[PDB]
This record gives C-alpha cells, structure tokens and sequence, in this order.
C-alpha cells in the first residue's frame, strides 16, 4: 500500500498494542460526534509552585490514536473516557502509523476565535 | 512374496547428487556417449570407481534376505493341506 | 474461508523463505517481536490443509508393479 | 463451551502459522510477555480437543484387509 | 499369522518427498506417465535413481514370517493329539 | 505468479549467498528484523516450486544397464 | 476446592497454549515474572486431578479379545 | 506442624502449575530473585510428606493374581 | 548441635521447595549473591546429618524371605 | 548471467575467505546486519552454478582399472 | 572508487534502508526540477510559546538521502512528499554516504538577498 | 593445625548449601565476587580432610561373611 | 537378482574431493594422465 | 590472478594464526565486524588453488612397494 | 623453591575451596578479571609438586598376597 | 620469508601460552579484536612448518627391530 | 632463550594456577582481554619444551621384567 515495507509492517504493530494495549475512548460532540476509537490512556504527573506555595498538582492525560479515525477532530471537541470527559487540546501529527492526543480535563475553555 | 522379493532387489544402489541426472551419471556411472526422456543406460565394463565432491554420495542398499522364515513356514502351511488332502506331505511337497 | 487463508499461508511462507518474515519492529519505545516458527512445520502445515481442501490431487494411491 | 474453545484454537493456530502470534508488546514504560509453546503443542491440543467435542467424524478405526 | 505375513511383505519400499507424489513415482520409480490407480511399473534392470536431497528410498526388511510359529504349532499339535489318541507324527 | 516467484527465491539465494541478504535493519529509534532462514531448506523450496512450474526437465527416471 | 482449582487449571492451560500466559509483566518502575512451566506436566497435573475429583468416568479397564 | 505445611505445599504446587509462582520482583531499585525449582521434584517432595504425615493410606501393596 | 541445622537446613529445604530460597537481593547498589544448590543434593544432604545425629531410625537391614 | 554471479561468488569465497566478509556495518543510529553462510555450502552453491555452466571440463566419468 | 573498503559498506546499507523505508518523494523547481528523490522521512515535534502563551505547535521534516542526488540544491528550492509540498531550508553536511535534508512548509520567504 | 580447616570447611558447607555463601557483593561502585565451587567437591574436600587429620576411625574396612 | 549383484559389485571404491576429478586420481587411484575415458 | 590470491591467502593463514585477525573495530560508533572463518577450511582453502594454480608439485601419487 | 608454592597452594585451594577465590574485583572504573582453574587439576597440581619435593612416603609400591 | 615468520610465528606460541595473548584492546571510543585460535593448530602451523623449512630434522623414518 | 622460556612458563603455569592469571584489566576506557589457555595444554608446554632443554633426566624408558 506504501512504498516502506517497513509502515505497513509497523502498521500491524500500532493495532495490535492498541488492542493489547488502553481502551475504548468514546467522543462527543465535533464534526466526529458519535463515535468509538481505541487508545491507550496514561496520566503523568505535573506540580507548579507559581508563587511561595501555590501547589495545583493535576496531570496531563493522552491517549496516543491511531490518526486514520481521528481526522479532523480539531481542538474544541470533548471526548468521554469509560464514565469520565475529558477535551482535547493538541493533536500531534503522525509518527508514521499514529499520533499522540493531549487532553484537557473538565470543559474546553471558551473559544476566543475571533 | 515373489514380487517383493524382485523389487527389494530391483533397486540395487541410488546417488545424490544435486545437479541434474543426466550430469550425474555422466560423472558417476558413465553412460551419455548417445546417438541422437528414458535417462541413460550404462555400460557394464569393470571396476569404475567414481569421484566425488561433498554434498553428493552413492549409496547401495543391502535389502534384505529374501526367505525370512518363508520356507519353513511355507512347510507349515503345506503340511496343513497335505493333512487335509489326505495324501502324504512328502508326495505333496 | 479454508482457501483464501490457504493461499495466505502459502504468501506467509513465500515471504518467510525470501526475506519478508519480520520477527520485531522498533519504534520509538513501541516494539513488537512475533512468535518465529520452523520452516518445514508450516510445509506440512501447508500441506495438511491443501488435502482436506477441495484443490487438484497430489497424492495418488501407492504404485504397483507389472511385467 | 468446547466449540467456541476450538475456534480459538482454531484461530490460535494459523496467525501463529504464519506472523501473527505475538510474544510480548512494549510500550514504552509498560510491556507484557506472553510464553511461547510449539506448534506441534496447538495440534495436539487442538485434535484432542476436537474429537472430544461435538464435531462429526474426522478418523475412523483401523484398516482391515481382503483379498 | 498368514495373512500378517501377506502384508508384511506386501510393503516393500517407501518414497518421502515433498515433491509431487506423480513426478516422486516419474524420477524414482521408473513410471510410463507419458501414458485413478496412480502409476503401474515395469519390472527391469536395477535402474539407480538420482533422488534429490531431502528424499529417502526406504526398503522395508519386514520380519522372519514364522518368527517361532512352526514350534509353536508342534506344542499345539501334540495336545491336540492327546485328545483325539492318535498320534501327533500321523496327525501333523 | 509462479514465473517471477522463481527469479525472487532464486535471487533470493544469490544475495544471501554472497553476503546481501540483510538479517536486520535499524535506524535510529525504527528497527526491524526478519527471521533468518537456512540455505539448504531454501534449495528444497527452490527445487520444489521449479519442477511444479511450468519450468522445463531438470531430472530423468533412474538408469537402465546393459552389457 | 476441587472443582474450582480444576476449571482454574484447565482455564489457566487453554490461555498459556493459545497465546495468554504472561510470563512477566512490566510497568515503568516495577515488575514481577511468574515462573513458566512447560505443557505435557500441566496436562498430567489435569488428567491427575480430574480422576481424583469426583467426576464421571474417563478410563477403561484394558481390553478383552474374543473370536 | 506438618498439616500446615503439607498444605501450604500443595498450594504452592498449583499457583506454580497454573500461574501463580513469581521468581522475580523489583520496584524501581528494589528487587528479588528466587530460586527455581523442577516440578517432578516439587510433586514427589509432596508425596514424601504426604505419606510421611498422619493423613491416611493412599498407596497399596502389590497386586497379586488369581485364576 | 547438630539438630539446628538439621532444624535450619530442613526449613531451608521447605523454604526453598515452595517460592522462598531468595537467590539474590538488590537495593539501589546494595546487592549481594547467593550461590544455588539443587534440590537432590540438598535432600541428600538431609539423608545422613540425621541419622548420625540421635534422631531415631529410618533405616532397616534389608529384607528377608519365607514361604 | 552465469559469469556474473560465478565471478561475484567466486569474489565473494574469497573476499570471505581472507577477512572482508562484514556481517554488519555500523554508522551512529545506522545498523545494517547481513546474514552469513558456511563456507562449505558458499562452496556448494559454487559447485552448483559453474558446472551447469557452459565453461571447461571439470568432471570425469569415474576410472577403470587395466592390468 | 573509494579508498576505505568501508564507504561501500556503509553506502550500500544507506541504499538498503532507504528502499527498506521511508518511501519516496520528487523535487519542484530549483536546478534538479521534476526528479524523483527517495529517502526517509520523519516528523518530530516543536513548540514555542513567546509571550505570556502563543503555543504555535508545529513539525521538522527531515530526509536522509545520499548526497550525489541531492547536490545543487541551494534553499529556494521547494519539493513534495507526495501529495503534500515542502521546501528545502538545511542541507547537512556529508556524514560519508549520505546527509540530511531539512524542510519547512508552503511556500518558502521571499529572498531578501539584495 | 587441621581440625579448624575443617571446622572452616564444614561451616562453609553448611551456609553454602542453605543459604549463605555469597557469590557476589555490591557497593555501587565497590563490587566483587568469588568462584563458585560445586557440592560433590566440597564434600570429598571436608573428607580427605577429615580421616587424614587426628580424627579416629570413620570407615572401617571390607566386611566378612560366614554361615 | 543377477544384474543387481553386477552392479553393486562393480563400483567397488569410491573417493571424495573437492580438487579437480582428473587431479584425484593422479594422487590417489595412481593414474595415467601424465600420457572420453577418465 | 591465482598467484596473488595465493600471496593474500598465505599472510591470511599467517596474520590470523598469530595475532593479526581482526575480529571487528569500533571508531566511537564507526564500527564494523566480520565474520570469522575457521583455519582448517582455510587451510584448504590454501591447498586447493595451490595445486589448481601453476605452482610447483607438492603432492606426489600413491606409493610402491618392493621387496 | 618448593616448600612456598606448596604452602601457597594448598592453602589457596583451601581459600578457594570454601568461599575465597576471587575471581575479579570492581572498584569504581578499575577493574581485573583472574580466570579461574577447576579444582581436581589444581588438587592434581598438588600431588605431583610434593612428590618431587623432598616429602614423606604419601604413595606405596602396588600390594602383595598371603593366604 | 619462511624462518623469520616462523621465529614470529613460535614467538606468538609462547605469547599466547603463558599470559600475553592480546584479544581484544579498548581505547577511549576507539577498540579493535583479534580473533582467537586454539593451541594446537597454532602448535600445528608451528610443527608443520619446521618440515616444510631447510632446519634440521626432527622425524625418523618408522623404526625397526632385531633380537 | 629457552631456558628462561621454562623459567617464565614454569611460573606462570604456578601463578595461573593458584589465582593469579589475569583474563582481563580495565582502567576507565583503557581495557585489554587475554585470552585464557587450557591447563592441559599448558602442562604439556612445559614438558616438550624441557626435555627440549638440555634439562636433568625428567623421564626414563620402558620399563622390563625379570623372575
């Protein structure tokens, strides 16, 4: 299908750990709507002190999917994982067979588009 | 038993080599030397001693002795119907 | 679905002769290695599912001798 | 539950057959290794539990002679 | 024990190869293919093969046919005898 | 297909013959590797698929004698 | 707990045979390895427990012969 | 204290067959190895203890035979 | 004192059948090694620390015979 | 194209002969790992190529003996 | 033709796994104009943030391709990885067999030369 | 000057085989280790140790026979 | 039967090597080279 | 081009029999390896092309015998 | 210069028989590796230096009979 | 250029026999290998040459005998 | 040079085998390996070198019989 011998290999790589891997992700809302995509979830950590002690320990959520079902999600789109929502806030490009989405937690905030 | 006697005997040696035939047995039985498919025979002259290189041997198979018990148990059965037929087993056999 | 996968494994085998068997793939902290099989174990797999399939012959019964 | 049991055995055979049974996956942070068991294992198993289960005929008794 | 004996011997050689069992009886044992009972074979001189590597031309040896049986007839025979009177020699 | 799968195995033998065939490949962080095959298995596999084929005689039925 | 620990094992073979036992597992930090053990035993140490568990009959008393 | 321990042992001897037997622990600087043992080995040390504690017969004498 | 290592070296021996002779232990650049001793010679050496110590007998001079 | 390979083979016998034949080349995030052969079989496959050639003589129809 | 016994080597693994992955691409204008170039792609990721935030989340194509093709290229020059266009910004320098090709995106800036 | 030798011997048998003789040390930068040696020689060691120091009898010599 | 006991003991040695045929038997089977048939 | 394939092959015994065989290099990640070959294939390696070439005779035929 | 090897050695197999053979010592980023010997060639090496050092009867010329 | 290799070639024997056999030497990033061979062939490139050179003898023709 | 040949190997042998041949000796990025004779071999490079030697009388002829 592609000229690499290698992509289509890895290709099947991607699938396979996103079946063995994570779990189901069920969007909500975007030009996508209702749907169903396969993921694997991680929530790493992140403090910040801002000034003497102001802690706001939270964590920074990805689901790492495989960009064939996720075009066009844009960036305002919310997103329900098992029976919590999360947002999305940046899609990465592709690696070759997938990419990295980075979610927000809560409401997406506003637009200020214009 | 008459049959397998002759096949076990038909097949009295096999080579391997991994060219082709006609290449083998011109290098290690002889033949070719043809007129003008059905191999090659080979000339039975004497001795012949072939050479050799790795990957390739010619083996020749032993069989097998070809009255394996058959006669005396060929005796066994003919008493069997020398009794039967009434007649001595000597006169039969 | 005995044939299409049949000519599959026969594709998986050509692939696995030649060069085309990949055992692992690396990326960047996403790797993946299958289980390697023999050679001659998915000849007579191959073989095993050809017979029991409705293909052309291949074996015939034994030989007999005449003279 | 035999019949759905041989089905994956049945599947279990032929992706392993070919590329497809995978030994273990890494995930950067996050991987699993599964044992690998030979494919003469999967016949076995598989043939055994085939015949036990409700399926028809595969192999029949031994051969008797006649002249 | 006869019929064992039949069988036995009915089995002489054996053909292992990969290769198509028409062109395995063509390459090794003589056959006539240029002619489903498979292949007859014409009986003739020793007509060497060149088997491929990976074959084998197995001969079967069998077995003594009458690994004992003769002997074992004679106990036999000398019982039954004992029952019917008349003597084993005339019997067997 | 059974034309240019001779030239690809026989090719295949050459390569990896002399020195070319490549057991695995890496990049910076994208690695593959594939299973290495024997040689002699390959021959079989080369000597099988040839006489299948359309491809002419290669070998002859055994060897008469005569004095 | 026969019957329990008997379905456990006989579910614990069928996943270790088709693709399932994970011989070790590592998330970025930790990880631990079961011990792997091999097949025919496991099958034995099925056929043992299930003819000492009080299910129905899976053996014969040899065989007889009669004309 | 041998009940206990015939017990334990028996335990240990079916976590082991089916998955349950980690040789290996670590956290992230921490870990532990153990010793790895047959499984022949482990069930005859069973059955030693087994015949040597208070539990009752289990293996017979020879069979003798009658007409 | 002979019997507290027949008392150490049979604990041993039960630890060790189960999950427990710890072959080695890391921390964060503290780690030693324990050399491993099989299970046969271990038991072998159970066999005689024993019965030259006062435990009572296990042993009986052969066997005799009578019609 | 028999000369071509004959001599490339040939080169290649020799070039694995005496010391040139890498199995892997090295760049910094570049790892290319070729596969190695025997030098019997690189022989055989020598043996093979050169006599169904159509090049001089190298074989001889076995030897008689004359008194 | 090189002096090392070792630059056939490692030039022949560079033919290796180019055709082994990283499809191929064709070039639009400059010197070389219409040729087809294959090599390796790859896009990794780059963000910045300038003022109080302005995350402008972006890529860094890169191409991998032996130098005798890629020389006489200069920076004006754009190509396509297919279906999608770039430019050449980078041309590193000869590693012994090959050298990287650095891309940026749409239409490159002007000159600003004279 | 035998006897404590011997005592060293023995004591270093009996930890070896339990649990206790070291085979490597580590000290984050500070690490050793020490040849292992097997039990069969250890034994034979503490042996011929043991009968050619002042100890009395151990094994005495063939044995008789009479009616 | 007769013809399988010719040709089994007619080839009676065999030699193995990977020098040139014609070379072999001038080191080994003695040969005639130094002055079709072998 | 024999005699000089000879003259390479003769310092290849020579250079590998004392120290002189390179197994692999490493120039901080300019490395590359070969693969090794054993002396004996060498060995005749160097024999066969030394008769095959037009050097001298070095093995004379059989041997007689008189009385 | 026989009697200080002979101490020397009998004593490093005593340091070597229980616990003591070093084989290498890592301090941080120095480093030495001693290969090791078996321990019967070392117990032999033991045997012939005495002889030939000026020591006592160990050995006796075969062994004669008397009824 | 015979004697003089071979009081190299018999130099290296005695090189590599007793400690001083380089394998492999590492520099900072930069490390090249030496292959390694056994002594007897070297022992053997060592005893066959001293034939094949002008030196003195060291063989004798079989031996005969005489009452 | 061959007699403090047998000197030097005389001791080194004696070193070796007590503890002290080093198989290798890393200095931070400065390594080198020596590569490890047998014993055997080593014992036998004493004993053809010396009766080499103009050394003593080291082994005598057969030995006869006389009633």
């Amino acid at each position: 299908d592609f000229d690499n011998l290698f992509d289509a290999a890895i290709a099947r790589a991607d699938e396979t750990i996103r079946g063995y891997m994570g779990t189901s992700a069920t969007i909500t809302s975007g030009e996508q709507s209702g749907a169903v995509i396969r993921g694997v979830f991680d929530d790493p950590e992140n403090i910040s002190y801002a000034g003497q002690g102001v802690r706001v320990e939270g964590s920074s959520p990805s689901l790492f999917v495989r960009t064939d079902e996720v075009r066009q999600l844009r960036r305002g789109d919310t997103l329900t994982i098992g029976e919590e929502n999360f947002w999305v806030d940046r899609v990465s490009p592709d690696d070759g067979g997938s990419c990295h989405l980075w979610l927000g937690r809560g409401v997406p905030p506003a637009v200020n588009r214009r | 038993q008459l049959q397998s006697a002759i096949v076990k005997a038909m097949y009295a040696a096999t080579i391997e080599s991994e060219l082709d035939t006609q290449s083998a047995m011109d290098f290690i039985l002889g033949a070719n030397s043809q007129e003008q498919y059905a191999a090659a025979p080979v000339r039975l002259g004497g001795a012949k001693v072939p050479h050799l290189m790795p990957g390739d041997s010619l083996n020749l198979q032993t069989a097998q002795d070809t009255d394996n018990g058959y006669s005396v148990f060929e005796q066994s059965l003919l008493r069997y119907i020398a009794a039967g037929l009434g007649v001595s087993y000597e006169q039969l056999s | 679905t005995r044939q299409e996968e049949l000519a599959a494994a026969r594709a998986a085998l050509h692939d696995l002769m030649t060069g085309k068997r990949v055992a692992t793939v690396q990326k960047d902290g996403r790797r993946v290695e299958f289980t390697a099989t023999s050679v001659s174990d998915l000849k007579k797999y191959i073989a095993e599912l050809e017979v029991q399939t409705g293909m052309t012959q291949r074996r015939r019964g034994p030989a007999g001798f005449y003279v």
